[PDB]
């Protein structure tokens, strides 16, 4: 039906031109969502058919927007999941494999419905992962302890929401100079009472010495265990890393990429120059170079513990979580 | 069974974690013939609340002995399956002992081994039966999970003890002065500088370990660390628990001597068993640890104690703590019974079992 | 006996490693062997790895003699009769010598992607790795300069200078005393390893460990580019913790994992955690 053809280019436009669903909770269950009614309304005898469909619509989705990456990570996980049932109807690369050692040409009817209920499973785990970050809070705060956050995270939000229930510190939020979201945060957490601080990012330092713990969280998590997170937030790390405060980083496991840090120039977003400089400044706007970049980069041996659904981990550890959520051949896509 | 009472005044930043005190004990609320608790259990609880039993595998194997004995003493009631009869009456205990003392890692793990266990149980097994191999079961876990973990590791750290090294040991620990015994035994010619700290003095059980052994052992105070490590080889200190993050928990006098090690270029090592690592993590000693007794702090220095009534001073505060957590870039090499495998490599050993 | 005259002549080949002739010419003589138990098999075999770690000294022999004793007891778990086991390992061995070859491309194709134009890269040595990453990136359009140490034990820094030259590449020889000099004008360090330990370092030329740690203090990454057939189970706690019969002047030492960035392999893009993590699932 021309019905997902229209979906497909309203959700790419979507992408494209402006910010679709907000959070990207909402976003990878439109992607999910999306690629099953792909799946469904679409004829493919075998699973290479259906894989090279999915592949080039993740393409073309990437394509629209690069730093997305929730729709590419979301269609990587529907290809491995394609790929796990297809291995279990039918009958990664180390060390055992390469001493003690394939075509998806083969057609099953069942195959699909499958693959529909092993969706149907991602889909619900999506309804967990907020809160099942959230429930970690005790684990990792205690009272009288002071605590600094970077912009707005809704994970981060519920995780400090859900620590002062039982439990009473002190939150500082530094508000990003582009975007001053953490505005928002600061009075969504005092309207909670937990004695919220606002503050700048040119202060973060100057405060860095009166910090226990700092939490954050980011857009997405890169294979070796960087962060690409929001503008500023590598300073924050820095100071972090100066005191030798452990940093915490609340992310689900839909914001796992396998790209690794070499595609520089198109790592940040650009936005225009409004927001840092105004239009009204007159005659000295031709001759200034004006850069608003978005997004950051975060080396991963500045960074302490990753808390997602499955717990907490170190990051020389999320090498193997890509591994266990992603093919090697569909790195590139 | 009436929850244990607090004794004095605990610290603001430790005010989440129970303190207790040894003199006072729940035993007095109770029957002289137990009856709600297993009288094994009883006793293992007055044995960890007195201090007699204060290791960490020593704790577990005591812990897996009353098991035994309570699963020999157990009867399944009728209309009643034992896979959840057996685990739903083994809670209380543990809650028992929990209130006694707060248990360790591995009798954590022994714990949740012992569950999975009873829970496996199929339905049309005999009682008799099952019970002779829970008790078969437990047997084989401590012969393979302590016992034979420990030759292992004895003769993987072998290799790494050379003539003429200066060994720096701390506290007290089973594994530590077993690989010392042996590697004194096998040949190798060195000596071992035994650090020890206050109030447990344990490191005592130590150093007269090994002048019975006939190793040249030498006896000093942990602020006096920074003055013998120039002269030491290596530092070989004994793991309560090995976090899923590379963090080592441990003696609180560990995380401190790790780190002055690190000034002086001296590599350190951690021995510890696979049985004993967590899944959990931990960042720092202040969101899960142990406060003991306050009252051990009190020392007599020449014909005074000047912490005799501390409880009379309204803002005076005695901290007392048990454990410690080490980050991982301060440990250099780790011994396992599966071969010599480094800090970052804990949850892979947790992912294989 | 006369074995090591097979494994001189086996390279030949001046691109050739000296793990793969020492893998080939343990194929050959598995191949040619007569016996007819697998105990014996895996004597003769262990005498002959020995016997070719006695001429060779590099750390990648040894390395690739436990990966082929490694390969050998996981061949022979399966059939249990030593002529199906034989054939297996016979098949397999030549699988295995027809996937290594591919290493050095699949390290190439997939590390060029990191070196940026108009940059400037910083090696020690002389190495086939690094060349043939460097040769990968000028063939995808991309300007850079590179800075070689001499490597004064035995000049081969001159030679990667004379093949970059040949490579239509700008490469200036540096001193080895004048690294901490350069490391300021550097965007990154590839080099080259003979083997990587289990924690997840190196074992490479002398002048490669206070290069990382000039590149630590700078804040330089410090890439590092070895094939998969070089990890070895060893855990050197310091300098004189390595092994007398692969140091031998010293022509060989140890660099820690907290001084490496990344690794480059046949099995991909790793950190220095990923390294334990294989020899552990391999069961070495």
């Amino acid at each position: 039906g021309s019905e997902l053809s229209e979906r497909i280019e309203s959700f790419v436009e979507t992408l494209k031109r402006g910010g679709g669903p907000r959070s990207s909770e909402e976003m990878a269950r439109e992607t999910l969502g999306l690629l099953r009614q792909i799946i469904t309304d679409h004829r493919w005898s075998n699973a290479g058919e259906l894989m090279e469909l999915i592949r080039r619509e993740g393409r073309r989705m990437t394509a629209a927007q690069p730093s997305e990456t929730t729709v590419g990570n979301m269609v990587r996980r529907v290809l491995k999941i394609i790929r796990e049932e297809y291995g279990r109807l039918h009958g990664q690369e180390s060390l055992h494999k390469l001493l003690t050692s394939e075509d998806f040409s083969f057609h099953y009817a069942q195959l699909q419905s499958n693959i529909i209920e092993a969706i149907n499973e991602l889909l619900v785990e999506l309804e967990g992962t907020m809160e099942n970050i959230a429930a970690q809070a005790l684990e990792h705060i205690h009272s009288n302890e002071v605590i600094m956050t970077i912009g707005f995270s809704r994970t981060v939000e519920a995780f400090l929401k859900e620590a002062a229930r039982k439990r009473k510190f002190h939150v500082i939020v530094a508000e990003c100079a582009p975007f001053c979201q953490g505005h928002e945060m600061a009075v969504n957490l005092s309207k909670a009472g937990i004695e919220t601080t606002v503050m700048t990012d040119a202060a973060i330092f100057a405060v860095m010495s009166r910090v226990n713990k700092v939490i954050i969280g980011t857009k997405t998590i890169l294979a070796n265990g960087a962060l690409r997170a929001v503008t500023g937030t590598h300073t924050l790390a820095l100071a972090a890393k100066h005191h030798s405060t452990p940093l915490i980083v609340c992310a689900p496991m839909f914001k796992l990429s396998p790209q690794f840090p070499n595609e520089e120039d198109s790592f940040h977003k650009f936005v225009a120059p409004e927001e840092v400089l105004p239009f009204t400044e007159g005659d000295i706007l031709e001759k200034v170079s004006v850069h608003c970049p978005v997004f950051d980069y975060v080396p991963p041996e500045l960074i302490t513990l990753f808390i997602s659904n499955i717990g907490g981990n170190a990051p020389s550890y999320i090498y193997r979580l890509m591994s266990e959520l992603y093919h090697p051949d569909d790195h590139v896509l | 069974v009436p929850t244990r009472k607090d004794y004095g005044s605990k610290v603001s930043l430790f005010s989440h974690l129970p303190q207790y005190s040894r003199q006072n004990s729940l035993t007095q609320f109770m029957s002289i013939p137990s009856s709600v608790i297993h009288p094994a259990m009883v006793r293992l609880g007055l044995q960890y609340s007195q201090g007699l039993v204060s290791g960490s595998n020593a704790r577990c194997i005591a812990l897996l002995r009353a098991l035994q004995q309570v699963i020999q003493d157990y009867t399944t009631p009728p209309n009643e399956e034992l896979s959840r009869d057996l685990v739903n009456k083994l809670k209380p205990y543990m809650s028992f002992l929990t209130q006694c003392r707060p248990l360790s890692a591995s009798m954590h793990n022994a714990i949740k081994f012992l569950n999975k266990e009873i829970t496996s149980v199929g339905s049309s097994k005999r009682e008799e039966e099952a019970k002779s191999e829970l008790r078969a079961a437990i047997d084989r876990y401590v012969q393979e999970k302590i016992v034979l973990a420990a030759q292992a590791i004895s003769r993987f750290a072998y290799q790494k003890i050379s003539n003429g090294d200066v060994i720096l040991v701390y506290g007290c620990s089973s594994l530590v002065s077993r690989i010392l015994q042996e590697a004194w035994t096998e040949g190798r010619r060195f000596r071992v500088v035994v650090v020890d700290s206050r109030p447990w003095l344990e490191g005592r059980h130590t150093l007269r370990s090994l002048v019975h052994a006939g190793v040249p052992a030498s006896y000093l105070l942990i602020p006096a660390a920074s003055y013998v490590l120039p002269e030491v080889s290596k530092v070989l200190l004994g793991a309560h628990a090995l976090l899923a993050n590379g963090s080592v928990m441990s003696r609180v006098g560990t995380a401190q001597l790790a780190l002055v090690a690190r000034a002086h270029n001296v590599p350190v090592l951690v021995c510890c068993e696979t049985y004993k690592f967590c899944e959990r993590v931990q960042t720092d000693a202040f969101v899960s640890n142990e406060l003991d007794d306050p009252d051990d702090l009190q020392c007599k220095r020449g014909e005074h104690v000047a912490l005799a009534n501390w409880q009379n001073h309204a803002s005076l505060r005695l901290l007392n703590l048990v454990y410690d957590v080490t980050p991982p870039e301060l440990v250099d090499l780790v011994i396992t019974e599966l071969g010599m495998i480094p800090c970052s490599s804990v949850p892979v050993v947790l992912r294989v079992k | 006996e006369l074995i090591e005259y097979f494994k001189s002549q086996m390279k030949e080949d001046p691109d050739m490693a000296s793990a793969v002739a020492a893998i080939r010419t343990l194929l050959e003589f598995l191949k040619r062997d007569k016996g007819e138990t697998i105990q014996g098999l895996r004597a003769n075999l262990t005498s002959a790895i020995e016997t070719l770690c006695g001429v060779d000294s590099s750390v990648a022999v040894s390395s690739g003699g436990e990966l082929f004793l490694r390969f050998i007891s996981l061949a022979s778990l399966e059939y249990s009769d030593y002529s199906k086991c034989k054939k297996i390992m016979i098949e397999r061995g030549e699988l295995f010598l027809r996937r290594i070859s591919l290493s050095r491309n699949k390290i190439a194709d997939l590390c060029h992607t990191f070196i940026k134009d108009g940059a400037t890269i910083l090696t020690h040595a002389y190495s086939r790795v690094v060349l043939r990453v460097l040769e990968a990136a000028v063939a995808a359009k991309k300007r850079f300069s590179v800075y070689v140490t001499e490597s004064q034990p035995d000049l081969s820094g001159k030679k990667m200078a004379k093949a970059l030259c040949h490579l239509n590449v700008p490469v200036t020889v540096v001193l080895d005393a004048a690294v901490g000099y350069i490391m300021e004008k550097a965007d990154l360090v590839i080099v080259g390893a003979e083997g990587v330990v289990e924690n997840g370092g190196i074992i490479n030329k002398i002048g490669t460990n206070q290069m990382a740690v000039c590149a630590k203090a700078q804040n330089k990454p410090f890439y590092v580019v070895a094939e998969s057939f070089k990890f070895v189970r060893l855990f050197p706690l310091n300098q004189q913790d390595v092994p007398d019969k692969f140091k031998y002047h010293p022509w060989v030492d140890y660099t820690a994992p907290s001084l490496i960035t990344l690794l480059f392999t046949d099995l991909g893009v790793l950190t220095p955690s990923a390294v334990s993590d294989e020899l552990i699932k391999l069961y070495l």
